[PDB]
């Protein structure tokens, strides 16, 4: 199968700038390369086919170029509606029809460290499981990590995280991580800490509480 | 005026079957080859299968070979995807897509030009269940420099989705409802938070309105501030 590799994985730009997205194939596919745009909760939309031909209604600011194994999607004068995910697809050697892994074009803004909040389990939930929540609010860029520690023991495999889509107004993201323990284990320990790693923070920030503190 | 409307999506037990449909209109269905492409939430697009305009030829992705069957009924402009021996990893949004006409009115092109909005397929043996809603009360540990964070933990429900609003919809600013997450129990969980001025904790009540229509369950949870230390 033809492996399609897009680069970069994510592009951070602002309105008015030029976006350059690459798509490289493991083997030659001539000019049989298509580009799609996909917005969350929406199906992909045909942009360019045959490497450089724009589909009906697609504005001239979108231009495709390349041949063989190297292709490029260039978006000049970026507009708000251009921020989405882009995929390349080849029809030079198939089946199977193959797609690139996608490139995320997001809005660039200046770094904003996350405001960190931590929530102990509710009395109501305590009445057989305990969930501890850590909130990383309105930060940028998107990359952020949360590490859980119980009585200073690094936690593994017992937490799940989720991230919001980039805010349309302030261009920030928010992340929430939940540590789930059995009530027995929760009553078993005292210190619960959420360690946050984000580039807006020169060093990791730790947010914690003792069982029964709040 | 090209339209492709998928249907048939829903929850299916692991190992069982499900047949998807795609009603086409706005173009000459019998002249185009058709495809099925899937995509797991937040994941990449994955081609599934293709069928010629006259149904004489089909091709499948290696992951579905021998399990899925693509077919069509040109007399009713309908495309089908018979899925058998379903697996957890088959979960995804299934799109039926049209491919462009061929030079010769005979071969495949692989030029997928129109996509339907898809139909969701979930493979699980979990029973439908409304969520338990727990408060994420504001306290010293969740209040920073004039701003307080509070929310609701919408836990253990199936299947998706749930909707969350604050103060009957009057509170929208500062609200963040995160993507649901699948627990090892097979049940979903999600959190909805909102940041407000610390100065409002004593003058404004906060309540999260949670709705899970698959189980037709409604829950309004009051989130009250707590003292700490």
């Amino acid at each position: 199968e033809v492996v399609l590799t897009q680069s970069p994985a994510t592009l951070s730009l602002s309105p008015g700038e030029r976006a350059t997205i690459s798509c490289r194939a493991s083997q030659s596919v001539g000019g049989y390369l298509t580009w799609y745009q996909q917005k969350p909760g929406q199906a992909p939309r045909l942009l360019i086919y045959d490497a450089s031909n724009r589909a009906t209604g697609i504005p001239a600011r979108f231009s495709g170029s390349g041949s063989g194994t190297d292709f490029t999607l260039t978006i000049s004068g970026l507009e708000p509606e251009d921020f989405a995910i882009y995929y390349c697809q080849q029809r030079g050697n198939w089946p199977p029809i193959t797609f690139g892994q996608g490139t995320r074009l997001e809005i660039k803004r200046t770094v904003a460290a996350p405001s960190v909040f931590i929530f102990p389990p509710s009395d109501e939930q305590l009445k057989g499981t305990a969930s501890v929540v850590c909130l990383l609010n309105n930060f940028y860029p998107r990359e952020a990590k949360v590490q859980w520690k119980v009585d200073n023991a690094l936690q593994s495999g017992n937490s799940q995280e989720s991230v919001t889509e980039q805010d349309s107004k302030d261009s920030t993201y928010s992340l929430s991580s939940t540590l789930t323990l059995s009530k027995a284990d929760y009553e078993k320990h005292k210190v619960y800490a959420c360690e946050v790693t984000h580039q807006g923070l020169s060093s990791p920030v730790t947010k914690s509480f003792n069982r029964g503190e709040c | 005026q090209v339209q492709l409307v998928e249907s048939g999506g829903g929850v299916v037990q692991p190992g069982r079957s499900l047949r998807l449909s795609c009603a086409a209109s706005g173009f000459t269905f019998s002249n185009h080859g058709m495809h099925w492409v899937r995509q797991a939430p937040g994941k990449r697009l994955e081609w599934v299968a293709v069928i010629s305009y006259d149904g004489r030829h089909e091709h499948y992705a290696d992951l579905v070979k021998g399990r899925f069957t693509i077919s069509r009924d040109n007399s009713k402009n309908t495309l089908y995807l018979q899925m058998n021996s379903l697996r957890a990893e088959d979960r995804a949004l299934y799109f039926c897509a049209r491919e462009g006409l061929s030079r010769d009115n005979s071969g495949f092109t692989g030029l997928i030009d129109y996509w339907g909005q898809g139909t969701m397929v979930t493979v699980s043996s979990a029973s439908t269940k409304g969520p338990s809603v727990f408060p994420l009360a504001p306290s010293s540990k969740s209040t920073s420099g004039g701003t307080a964070a509070l929310g609701c933990l919408v836990k253990d429900y199936f299947p998706e989705p749930v909707t969350v609003s604050w103060n009957s919809g009057a509170l929208t600013s500062g609200v963040h409802t995160f993507p649901a997450v699948l627990q090892s129990s097979g049940l979903y969980s999600l959190s909805s938070v909102v940041t407000v001025p610390s100065s409002s904790l004593g003058t404004q009540t906060y309540i999260c309105n949670v709705n899970h229509k698959p189980s037709n369950t409604k829950v309004d949870k009051k989130v009250e501030p707590k003292s700490c230390d």
